[PDB]
RNA sequence: ACCCUCAGAAGGGAGGCGAAAUAGAGCAUGAAAUCAGUUGGCGAUCGAGCGACAGGGCAUACAAGGUCCCUUGACGAAUGACCGAGACGCGAGUCUCCAGUAAGACUCACGGGAAGCCGAUGUUCUGUCGUACGUUUUGAAAAACGAGCCAGGGAGUGUGUC
RNA sequence: CGCUCUAAUUGGAUGGAAGCAGGGGCGAGAGCUCCUGUGGACCGAUUAGUGACGAAAAUCCUGGCCAUAGUAGCAGCGAUA
């Protein structure tokens, strides 16, 4: 859940943003956004043997 | 009262008349920058080559003028390719165990950068005797 | 206030044109040439319909402005300007070292350029710069 | 903050400094360039003049809308910065100093290096409409000099 | 520390400590954007994808590159003469012979030279070509979409099964 | 070609590592290498592996910064001081 505990939401179109889930101000979760979540980090869940 | 070379700082290797041929070519013909496109209308953008992938790239189309691009056809002589300007074939060292092995006549040898001043003094001293150029000489003073 | 023309040309009785032609030619050639009895040179045609163009010439413009000579003088000038690429050093430089006169200021008697003659005994529908600078408006100052 | 870029023979040359000033970067960059070469007391003499109204201080960089001085030379724009040409002083004054009590003539020193630098700004803050705030910042400057012999 | 300066526990100067103060307080290193000062090149009569490739000017401490120029000669691919002689054509000009000769890019040798001199680097001048980039699109320089600049961040991943 | 960390083999560093700045050499190229200065403690090669591995772009994210500009504002309200 690293970057997910946010409840940030994008304002849409309108006030000459990029759609990017903001919260405060602050940008986020989305991968592309500094602490946001890792888009396909390591596995705990994978077989490694 | 000066600055002087270490080692055979003005030696120079033998090569076959055809190896002075092809060398001779390569420094003549050079080639091309083969600079990324536009690195030098953007800073964020670099000098280090990278494909022209734009589908309307005025590089990538080949227009006479946006540069050349990178293709084999440019790949210098087989025979001479990588050697030093002088001639030579170099050869990368670290230490003395190094030295073993190289043909002064052929390759000149050089010391790599992290080998410190008291290792080269050895290297340099040694390789001298074993006839071989150090391309990275030490200039001491007499 | 002197011109060491390495060349004096008298235009009186010469096809324009073609006398601008061979002047510019030349003062590519770094020659210095001086056209001169500008305002007695020659062009072929309806002088109706020729004075028409010149007349038209004269009342294009804007803010910008098309600055259009009337005077026999220069343009004759500007004819040969436009055989010059007078917005390059080399053509500028062509372009300044030629000047064009009314009458003769010289003592020598310019030279007539082969081809550019026009023989009145052969024809009849031609004009006179200065017979156009007139219309134009110019004051006969020659 | 700043050190002297400039090489200074202490046997032949004084130095100052002013730090974290705040005060106009742009009329300093215009004072210093315009006093540089003078002998420090031409420039005391001078700066006092343009504190007093009487010498203005040619803008020739940052001078949109500045109104023209018919006493400014070579050029058109600018003003009379008291404030920053103040301080320049406060600098010539500790500078002509220190010259001295080293044995030097102070004012007959001839300034070889003065030059201004924006160290930074002093963040502000100032209320707009629609609830929103904007910057509102003060310059920090300072400025090096070095006195020779001249 | 002391001393000088100053309205001054400020700041500045000098000075002391340490290998280092360009380790003196968000005090290891210290990039880019970018600012001050300054150096080189350009510059107040001249034109705009900023460049690529050529070739000139000016500029260059060492090191890590050492080549470059002119006489002559050797070799000499494709190509390929002048002149002279003879002969055709109204003519512009052509044919035959001299002759696949002289010439001919690269490279090498002799002799002479160059050290800002050759490479190279910065900049500027000339020649040729040249209306970014990425995307959307039949068609983009586009009066279609995106970015002010730079740095760092930013997109084929795991399990099961086939 | 380059990046991380692991392993085997094998090297370099206070007689100065990585990093950074300017510069020289090699490679068609990814990129490799040296010199000088700074830096002051780490750094490789090969081989087999391991990926949270490569950016110019997303009205992309955060931070810093320039121009804008010494510009607009510091006047307008029946309370002109
Ligand atoms: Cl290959
Ligand atoms: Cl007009
Ligand atoms: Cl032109
Ligand atoms: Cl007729
Ligand atoms: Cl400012
Ligand atoms: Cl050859
Ligand atoms: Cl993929
Ligand atoms: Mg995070
Ligand atoms: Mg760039
Ligand atoms: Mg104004
Ligand atoms: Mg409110
Ligand atoms: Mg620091
Ligand atoms: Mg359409
Ligand atoms: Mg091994
Ligand atoms: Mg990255
Ligand atoms: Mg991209
Ligand atoms: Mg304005
Ligand atoms: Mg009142
Ligand atoms: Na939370
Ligand atoms: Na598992
Ligand atoms: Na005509
Ligand atoms: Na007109
Ligand atoms: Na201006
Ligand atoms: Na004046
Ligand atoms: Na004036
Ligand atoms: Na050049
Ligand atoms: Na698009
Ligand atoms: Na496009
Ligand atoms: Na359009
Ligand atoms: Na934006
Ligand atoms: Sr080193
Ligand atoms: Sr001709
Ligand atoms: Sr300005
Ligand atoms: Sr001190
Ligand atoms: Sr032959
Ligand atoms: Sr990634
Ligand atoms: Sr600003
Ligand atoms: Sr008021
Ligand atoms: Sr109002």
């Amino acid at each position: 859940y690293a970057g997910l505990r946010t409840p940030a939401e994008s304002f849409g179109s309108g006030r000459g943003q990029a759609h990017v889930p903001k919260q405060d101000g602050r940008a986020r979760r989305v991968p592309q956004a500094v602490k946001g979540r890792s888009a396909h980090p390591p596995k705990t869940e994978k077989d490694r043997s | 009262t000066e600055l002087q070379a270490r080692g055979l700082t003005e030696k120079t290797p033998d090569l076959s008349d055809e190896d002075a041929r092809l060398l001779t070519q390569r420094h003549r013909v050079g080639k091309p920058q083969f600079n990324r496109q536009d690195h030098h209308k953007k800073k964020r953008v670099s000098t280090s080559w990278r494909k022209p992938r734009g589908q309307l790239s005025k590089q990538r189309r080949g227009i006479k003028g946006k540069g050349d691009t990178v293709e084999a056809g440019f790949r210098s002589p087989t025979a001479v390719r990588g050697k030093h300007p002088s001639g030579f074939e170099e050869v990368r060292v670290h230490n003395v165990d190094d030295l073993e092995g190289v043909d002064g006549d052929t390759e000149a040898v050089r010391i790599a950068s992290k080998v410190g001043a008291r290792k080269r003094e050895r290297i340099e001293e040694e390789a001298e005797d074993a006839g071989i150029r150090v391309l990275n000489p030490t200039y001491v003073e007499v | 206030a002197e011109f060491d023309a390495d060349v004096i040309v008298d235009a009186r009785d010469c096809i324009m044109g073609r006398v601008a032609s061979q002047v510019a030619e030349q003062a590519l050639d770094g020659e210095t040439v001086a056209v001169v009895n500008a305002e007695r040179a020659v062009i072929t045609g309806r002088e109706e319909q020729i004075v028409e163009k010149y007349e038209k010439r004269v009342d294009i413009g804007n803010d910008n402005g098309y600055f259009y000579p009337k005077r026999p003088d220069g343009i004759f000038k500007r004819t040969i300007r436009g055989m010059l690429p007078h917005k390059k050093q080399r053509g500028r430089e062509a372009f300044e070292s030629v000047r064009v006169y009314l009458g003769n200021p010289y003592d020598e008697d310019g030279e007539v350029l082969d081809g550019t003659s026009l023989d009145r005994l052969s024809n009849i529908k031609f004009v006179t710069l200065g017979e156009i600078s007139e219309t134009l408006g110019a004051n006969k100052t020659w | 903050g700043i050190s002297y870029s400039v090489e200074a023979d202490p046997d032949t040359t004084a130095k100052a400094m002013l730090r974290e000033r705040q005060m106009s970067f742009k009329h300093s960059k215009a004072i210093a360039r315009e006093i540089k070469g003078k002998t420090a007391g031409e420039a005391v003499d001078y700066l006092e003049a343009v504190i007093e109204g009487d010498q203005p201080v040619p803008f020739k960089q940052h001078n949109s809308g500045v109104g023209h001085k018919s006493k400014v030379d070579g050029w058109d724009a600018g003003r009379y910065p008291e404030k920053a040409s103040k301080a320049f002083l406060d600098l010539l004054e500790n500078a002509v100093g220190n010259a001295d009590h080293q044995g030097f003539d102070g004012e007959a020193m001839t300034i070889k290096h003065v030059a201004a630098h924006k160290v930074g700004e002093q963040q502000g803050r100032k209320p707009r409409a629609m609830g929103r705030a904007s910057a509102w910042n003060s310059p920090q400057v300072d400025v090096e000099l070095i006195l020779e012999e001249p």
